[PDB]
């Protein structure tokens, strides 16, 4: 249980250090993100099937729903991006320094 | 056996950080596949099924969309891998070393509370129900449609709306 | 004509027989001429290791009825 | 900090049944209407206490009751038991509704001669 | 204030509409034949695609 | 012990292959006034035993533009799946049973797409690409319905597990109440195995193979064979579920030849299928299974969550 | 825009601040800030530009890594002690960490520099929107909790905030991205006093509400986006320099308005907790930000800069705007201090 | 109207179906003398043990015993 | 462990099979063989270009299905509970709201493809 | 005929349901006998062991309340050998 | 609790599953079910300033409960010293320790 824990926080941390840490591709961004999310889903089910509370198991199925919607937004915008752009690329949405 | 569960945790953090080196999504979608596989493997090591099926169905079909959106939006004409790059592949390995590192040095400096791996094995299932009958996972989530109907409503709300949002977005 | 086919019908019906036949007739010879022991709760896996230690030698399928209550 | 008591391995000694489930579960319906008495002193006893050591000499008056009832079943019905729950263990989940002609006789033997 | 590194600095629009670089047409082409079974054997048929 | 009924399920359902697909050129060329392989052997039984062993002694292909990792990847994932979706059926007994069996089909068979995508993605070919993107439609299209109408169907059965419909079937076949979504469910197994009317993946008309384009005899028998195994492996799901075949605790062999004769008459179908009708184009596929079978899909998910309500019928929990 | 869209997307806007209030659960705050920013962003792209586009993207992927770190903690919380909401018997990493996450979205120093840019690129209806309503439900969830926030860090994230505020929009020209910074600066406000009370903060939310509404109102009424556009007010709308001035100069912080009333309110809890010199440096460098506000008040009201020859033509029209609300508002924005014993408790 | 019921039943019969057993769907409950009986059987079931309580003396309406004729019945379900 | 041992004879089964493809078979490799087909002629591009996809909104509409069904799928649980009427009106209110918004993707022709 | 055979198969429910109910006594007392025959063995061997380091108190426990916790796998299978202890954790996940 | 609106509808839309001593599927029991419902009901009335030193016992106790972490260095240290010994030849473990037991029942 402990290392368990222990090496899906690293995970999560992993996945958010990517997350800050851009490329060219925004879309790897966003899978940083869904690896986020499995993580933390991950840890939650586990700790409810430690504590056997069922009554808690509720809540991982919510996080990967509001996870899937912010996925969805996230490829729509992506799509308006590529279609201005070209290209899902993050050095050409920098014109807002005025 | 009792290195099991802590080589499936290593696996999936193994497969975050070849994601968060962030290689072409292809290969990125691949490795999130693979988490989500062990993940659905780990919580069914930790006594629940349901759930471990549903996050890897779900992770599923988000890699198809994501495997069709890349190949419209987030290609390239030679897309990057994990050994394309020298400095990602060496940072790779370079964290494969650093977990090693961490892990064998908090075994020793550390207490037991974080990483025994003498003891390993001995912590995965606290107690149980040896004379039960109602235990599965889907029970709780069933609950759902009982007593938190909170969380159902607002869920589906969640969706509904972002039916509508998605729609409004990609709007020309 | 058109029954020049049944030959590789048959040959496949034969051939998705045998799984069926070959799992039962063997889970019969592993679990002593029972039917394998289904666990889909807790509690029947609980009984089956119950019977599993009072049997002589631990395997559950070794059946000790009211010979062994004396 | 305080020490945790616990019976010794002759406290918690018995006349155990070491005998299967099939067999049990084709005498339980039987086993609940002439033991209720002392099967439910022994568990109300245990939800009340939450404690397994204070709560252990009921326990060993349901094993005793237990051994009689199936003493009872060895000396008159045996064998049409013998046949129920050999019967019922074939089952990959030891069903009832597959061995009903069996069931009666056993039922009717216990009915007639206990 | 006027710095270095904002002479290049262009006021915004007025609309917050930019003039954008007209990014062409990438038109995946494709040789649909020959050799291809719907062709009938002798065309080529180099198309453009949009998917 | 467990060994031997691996390889007593796993060695027929290769041979059944091999003569599945004998089966079917023969079919399709008596249908088409023809007769279909009998030279080879008596009536053709050695044609596949040819087919298989001449790819395997030919020369497989490492083109220039590649990534070999998943080109070599994707079918030995595809042979894999194909035959470990075999294992929790019971016939009437499984050699793993599973409670939730019907999760395990699923998320199994989703994944198999992905065998299609990185082959696709990987020869780096046009048409290889074009098959993926048809694949991914496909799935996109199927998958939504697939998993209502299964629901709709077991909350009559009770669990996921598949074993447990066979007690369900006990007195009387699940197509009665479920013809409906039989229908549906028939379809969309059609379609998961790209199969006629909707070999879109592979279609030959407008791709010339799809993902196969690149891919040469070793894979490429690998693909087929996942093909022609997962087509067997549904029409045993569709038998399983909605066909129930008699189921006598003394007598698991007439069960296990019953389900055999549903399955070769449910794939026989599916060979009609393929000789009797046109091909579709891959967005018609998309607005059938989005204007026809998901909206009766969610009415009747409604009405058989209502009808064991109004009935008192709801089922046991094992 | 349709309006069941219209109606769909607004109420899941509003919906989502009211979860994370009538909430107990940590995790039904987190569902509330997710239909929050869900909601808001087609509002946002609606205009369909790139500049739209990526003040959607740069505001979606901020606060979605916001949520995952306030998802992280909650699931943190509750393998500890095995509760959901907080409790005083929890990690100090975990509370500050979500304090870090909660100022990310909110927009706080040195997690700011998305907030200009996302408001320079969007509609002004928007901004004003994403400036009040959004900066709710982040502050309900600090004030839910503010036995537990350490004051070392809100109070360097506070001072943070001050400075960079002032220095920032000292030279921007865009007035946009003046009320972002303004934004700024009132949040470093409203969080140095949070710990101590936060019956305070509530009141500086509601000040700074009810005192950037009609200034975005006042930009609305002529589509006003630049200091040399509202120049021109004298010759469009001069009815408007009047509340202007008096908003803008209270918005700085000056006697005998009510926007003064915050800062010195705070100044004063803050030393009967022995915080001189945090009270004392935020003073200092709210003056900084007044001087902006003068400098535009200037450009606006106290001087006539030039007009246009079809400005006439505007003259010639008529209006149908403001509202009641903006005189409403405006009025009690600046003519309310006599009046802080109500306001205070 | 009906001409339009029955061009649609004439052009577009799926959505007409789909429509049709919605609203059985969400009717029939309300008019099936044998819905109440769906919670009762649900409650019937003996998932977990039935608790035992002390016998005070002052509890006549509940048995002593299973085959104690006291208690809920469940003849309505032995015979359906 | 029974399912891991069947599911390992699987991958190895396969992979038997692909290395005796690759090493059993003489080979002559050459450029011209090696190299990409594009019916008979030279591909002008290459494939690892954008190809643009017309079913984006029934994509992203697929996700959000997926999670539906994800929801729907405790219900062989949730019908054995005894408040059975809060289960029925949960399940029929989701399985309207599903329709209905799939409904509003229709008429504002979400589900028709680009061109 | 689904509403009257999912009828009588809850019927049939209700009777496994009514047999589990009067076995679960003995099987309780078995367990709560065991479980401390367990624990009294793993005494008897921290005893031995641990009986000349400093400062050990044998069945000291980990909390000030005195009523009964019940043990969790990790004590009452750490002493015995690793087999013993995965068939309690794994057994019943990795079907019969 | 910033919009009491449910203590004042009288309701529960997110209150009755916040821990674990709350009500879960078919009154079956989350461990550490006792401490928490201690913990709780001393911390009632009295506020979690006084909560902290108060129900500082019964917290405790209920931390070991969902942690472990001193069982987890009790049994660690016994194994450790057990090692020792088996590794310099002091110690030999009885039969029921080796697999070879008494199974009952
Ligand atoms: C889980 C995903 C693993 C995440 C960590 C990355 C570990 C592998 C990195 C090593 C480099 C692999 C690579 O990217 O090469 C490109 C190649 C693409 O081909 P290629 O570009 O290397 O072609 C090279 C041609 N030769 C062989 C002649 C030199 O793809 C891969 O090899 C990796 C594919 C990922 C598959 C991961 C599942 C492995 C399954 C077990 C076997
Ligand atoms: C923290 C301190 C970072 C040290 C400075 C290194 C700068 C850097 O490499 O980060 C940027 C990098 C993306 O760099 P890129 O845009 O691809 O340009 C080519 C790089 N020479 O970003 C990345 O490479 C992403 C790194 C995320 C994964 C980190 C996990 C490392 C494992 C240990
Ligand atoms: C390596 C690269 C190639 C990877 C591809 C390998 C093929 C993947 C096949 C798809 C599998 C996806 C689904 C996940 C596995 C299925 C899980 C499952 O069915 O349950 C696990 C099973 C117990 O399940 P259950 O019956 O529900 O519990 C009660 C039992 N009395 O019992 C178990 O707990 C066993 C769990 C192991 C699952 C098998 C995975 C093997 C992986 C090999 C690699
Ligand atoms: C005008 S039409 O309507 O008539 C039109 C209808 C379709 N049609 C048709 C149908 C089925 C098969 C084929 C021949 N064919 C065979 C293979 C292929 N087969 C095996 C294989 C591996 C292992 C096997 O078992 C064992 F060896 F034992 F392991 C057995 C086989 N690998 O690859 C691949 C491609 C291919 O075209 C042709 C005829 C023509």
């Amino acid at each position: 249980m402990p290392s368990t824990f222990f090496n899906l926080t690293m995970a999560f941390s992993l996945s958010l250090l990517g997350t800050l840490m851009f490329r060219s591709h925004l879309m790897s961004t966003l899978l940083c993100l869904e690896g986020m999310v499995l993580s933390l889903f991950i840890m939650t089910s586990v700790t409810s099937l430690n504590s056997n509370s069922m009554s808690s198991m509720p809540i991982p199925i919510t996080i990967l729903v509001f996870a899937a919607c912010e996925a969805a937004v996230g490829l729509a915008l992506l799509v308006k991006v590529s279609n201005t752009y070209g290209t899902d690329y993050v050095q050409n949405l920098n014109l807002l320094q005025c | 056996m009792n290195n099991y569960i802590f080589v499936l945790s290593s696996l999936f953090l193994v497969g975050c950080l070849g994601l968060a080196l962030k290689p072409s999504p292809i290969y990125g979608g691949l490795g999130l596949i693979v988490s989500g596989f062990v993940g659905c493997l780990m919580v069914l090591g930790f006594g629940g099924s349901f759930l471990g099926l549903m996050v890897f169905l779900i992770y599923l079909g988000g890699m198809l969309v994501v495997f069709g959106y890349t190949t419209a939006m987030a290609t390239e004409e030679y897309p990057e891998t994990w050994g394309s790059n020298w400095l990602i592949l060496g940072f790779l390995v370079l964290g494969v070393i650093m977990e090693v590192f961490l892990i064998c040095v908090l075994n020793y400096y550390d207490e037991v509370g974080v990483i025994n791996l003498d003891g390993l094995g001995d912590w995965l299932m606290y107690e149980v129900d040896d004379v039960g009958v109602m235990l599965e996972g889907g029970i709780g989530v069933a609950a759902m449609y009982s007593c938190a109907t909170w969380m159902m409503v607002v869920a589906g709300w969640s969706l509904f709306a972002g039916i509508f949002i998605i729609i409004e977005i990609t709007r020309d | 004509m058109w029954f020049e086919i049944l030959p590789g019908l048959a040959i496949m019906g034969v051939c998705l027989v045998i799984p069926g036949v070959s799992t039962a007739y063997i889970h019969k010879f592993t679990n002593g001429g029972k039917e394998k022991r289904v666990a889909r709760v807790q509690y029947q896996w609980y009984l089956m290791e119950r019977d599993r230690r009072i049997s002589g030698v631990n395997r559950y399928y070794v059946s000790k009825g009211l010979e062994n209550i004396d | 900090p305080g020490i945790v008591e616990l019976p010794t391995l002759e406290e918690l000694k018995v006349e155990e049944v070491k005998v299967s489930s099939a067999v049990l579960k084709a005498a339980a319906h039987h086993y609940g209407a002439q033991c209720d008495k002392t099967n439910k002193e022994f568990m109300l006893c245990r939800w009340e206490e939450k404690d397994p050591r204070r709560c252990l000499k009921e326990g060993k008056l349901v094993n005793g009751c237990a051994l009689n009832f199936f003493r009872q079943i060895k000396s008159h019905c045996a064998e049409p038991f013998t046949e129920y729950w050999t019967c019922l263990d074939y089952s990959n989940m030891q069903l009832f509704r597959h061995c009903r002609q069996q069931q009666a006789k056993f039922d009717q033997c216990v009915l007639d001669k206990l | 204030y006027p710095s270095k590194e904002t002479a290049h600095w262009k006021p915004p629009p007025w609309n917050d509409v930019d003039i954008l670089k007209e990014k062409a047409v990438t038109n995946m082409t494709l040789n649909f034949g020959p050799q291809h079974p719907a062709a009938h054997g002798v065309l080529r048929l180099v198309l453009e695609l949009s998917g | 012990m467990f060994f031997i009924n691996i390889l007593t399920l796993l060695v027929p359902i290769l041979i059944a292959m091999a003569f599945l697909t004998l089966v079917e050129r023969k079919i399709l060329g008596y249908m088409q006034l023809r007769k279909g392989p009998n030279i080879v052997g008596p009536y053709g039984i050695l044609q596949p035993f040819a087919d298989a062993m001449k790819l395997f002694m030919k020369e497989p292909m490492r083109p220039l533009t590649t990534s070999m990792s998943l080109f070599i990847i994707a079918p030995t994932l595809s042979l894999t799946l194909a035959l470990s979706l075999w294992v929790p059926l019971p016939m009437p007994h499984p050699l793993i049973n599973l409670n939730l069996g019907i999760l395990f089909i699923l998320a199994t068979s989703s994944l198999s797409v992905y065998s299609i995508l990185w082959s696709g993605w990987a020869s780096n070919s046009k048409y290889s690409l074009f098959g993926a993107l048809r694949a991914v439609a496909q799935t996109i299209s199927y998958e939504v319905t697939m998993a209502i109408i299964l629901l709709s169907v077991l909350l009559m059965n009770g669990s996921y597990s598949l074993q447990t419909l066979i007690t369900t079937q006990e007195h009387m076949w699940l197509l009665l109440p479920a013809w409906p979504m039989a229908m549906m469910w028939f379809i969309s197994t059609l379609a998961e195995t790209n199969r006629a009317p909707f070999d879109l993946t592979e279609g030959e008309s407008e791709l010339v193979s799809g993902f196969n384009v690149e891919y040469a005899a070793g894979p490429f028998a690998l693909f087929f064979m996942a093909e022609y195994t997962n087509i067997i492996l549904m029409n045993a799901l569709t038998t399983i579920i909605f066909l129930g075949p008699l189921y006598y605790i003394n007598l698991p062999e007439l069960y296990s030849t019953n389900f055999m004769m549903e399955a070769l008459l449910l794939s026989s179908t599916f060979l009609w299928i393929r000789a009797s009708y046109p091909r579709f184009r891959y967005d018609q596929l998309m607005h059938l299974l989005w204007k026809n079978f998901l909206p009766l899909t969610l009415a009747l998910c409604m009405w058989h969550i209502s009808l064991p309500i109004f009935t008192a019928g709801v089922p046991p929990y094992m | 825009m349709n309006p069941i869209t219209l109606a769909i997307i607004y109420f899941t806007i509003f919906l989502g601040p009211v979860i994370t209030m009538s909430s107990t659960n940590l995790m039904l705050m987190w569902v509330g800030l997710e239909f929050s920013l869900l909601a808001i962003i087609p509002m946002l792209i609606n205009k369909k530009n790139p500049r739209s586009t990526e003040a959607a993207t740069k505001y979606f992927v901020t606060q979605a890594t916001a949520s995952m770190i306030i998802l992280l903690a909650i699931v943190l919380n509750y393998k500890q002690l095995g509760t959901w909401m907080f409790q005083q018997q929890t990690n100090g990493l975990i509370l500050n960490m979500t304090l870090m996450a909660l100022s990310m979205k909110l927009g706080l120093a040195p997690f700011h520099f998305w907030l200009p840019e996302v408001t320079q690129g969007i509609p002004l209806h928007m901004g004003l929107i994403l400036l009040t309503w959004q900066k709710i439900a982040p502050l309900s969830i600090l004030i839910q909790i503010y036995p537990l926030l350490n004051s070392t860090i809100i109070l360097m994230l506070a001072i943070t905030s001050i400075f960079m505020g002032a220095w920032g929009g000292l030279n921007q020209t865009q007035m946009r991205k003046i009320m972002a910074y303004s934004s700024i600066a009132h949040m470093g406000w409203m969080l140095a006093i949070l710990p101590y009370n936060p019956s305070l903060t509530l009141l500086n939310l509601m000040i700074y509400i009810i005192l950037t509404a009609p200034m975005f109102m006042a930009l609305m009424l002529n589509n006003s986006m630049t200091i040399n556009s509202i120049s021109l007010l004298w010759n469009k709308t001069p009815a408007m320099l009047t509340m202007i001035s008096l908003m803008l100069l209270s918005l700085g912080g000056l006697p005998p308005l009510t926007g003064f009333l915050p800062k010195w309110i705070i100044i004063t809890e803050l030393m009967k907790n022995n915080c001189l010199i945090m009270a004392t440096l935020m003073a200092m460098m709210a003056l900084l930000n007044l001087f902006f506000y003068t400098r535009l008040i200037y450009s606006t009201s106290l001087t006539m800069f030039p007009t246009n020859n079809n400005s006439k033509m505007m003259t010639h029209q008529t209006k149908t705007k403001p509202n009641l609300m903006f005189s409403t508002l405006a009025i009690m924005s600046t003519m309310t201090l006599p009046l802080a014993p109500q306001l205070i408790t | 109207i009906s001409a339009f019921l029955k061009n649609a039943w004439a052009k577009e019969p799926v959505l007409v179906v789909s429509f049709s057993v919605w609203g059985l769907a969400i009717i029939m409950p309300m008019i099936s003398p044998y819905t109440k009986y769906a919670s009762m059987i649900n409650k019937a079931t003996p998932y977990n043990y039935p608790v035992p309580v002390r016998d005070d003396g002052n509890m006549p309406d509940v048995p002593s015993h299973p085959q104690d004729p006291l208690g809920p019945s469940l003849d309505w379900l032995k015979n359906l | 462990m029974n399912l891991y041992t069947v599911i390992f004879i699987n991958i190895l089964l396969s992979l038997t099979l692909i290395l005796v493809a690759f090493w059993l078979p003489q080979m002559n490799l050459y450029s011209e063989k090696a190299n990409p087909y594009e019916c008979g002629f030279d591909p002008t591009s290459s494939a690892r270009l954008p190809f643009s996809m017309k079913f984006f909104l029934v994509a992203i509409t697929f996700l959000l299905f997926d999670l539906e069904i994800a929801l729907l799928l405790p219900l062989p649980w949730a019908i054995q509970t005894i408040k059975t009427s809060t289960m029925m009106i949960m399940a029929f209110i989701l399985v309207t709201i599903l329709s209905l918004g799939l409904a509003y993707e229709w008429t504002q022709k979400g589900l028709e493809w680009t061109e | 005929r689904m509403m009257r055979w999912n009828q009588e198969r809850r019927r049939l429910l209700i009777e496994d349901l009514e047999a589990r109910i009067a076995l679960m006594p003995l099987f309780q007392a078995e367990k709560d006998r065991r479980t401390l025959q367990i624990l009294r063995e793993n005494l008897e061997e921290e005893a031995i062991i641990m009986k000349d380091v400093p400062n050990w108190k044998v069945g000291e426990s980990v909390f000030h309340t005195t009523r009964w916790v019940p043990p969790l796998i990790g004590e009452m299978y750490g002493l015995r050998t690793k087999e013993e202890m995965s068939n309690a954790n794994f057994g019943f996940t990795w079907y019969t | 609790p910033f919009l009491d609106i449910q203590k004042k509808l009288g309701i529960s839309l997110d209150r009755h599953f916040m821990f674990l001593s709350a009500e879960q599927p078919y009154k079956n029991a989350a461990r550490c079910h006792a401490f928490e419902k201690e913990w709780i009901e001393c911390a009632h009335g009295i506020g979690g300033t006084r909560a902290k030193k108060e129900c500082k016992i019964e917290f405790d106790d209920f931390e070991e409960c969902l942690l472990r972490y001193k069982t987890m260095r009790r049994m660690h240290d016994i194994k450790k010293q057990r090692e020792k010994l088996m590794k310099e030849g002091k110690y030999t473990p009885p039969p029921h320790h080796s697999g070879r037991e008494e199974p009952r029942p």
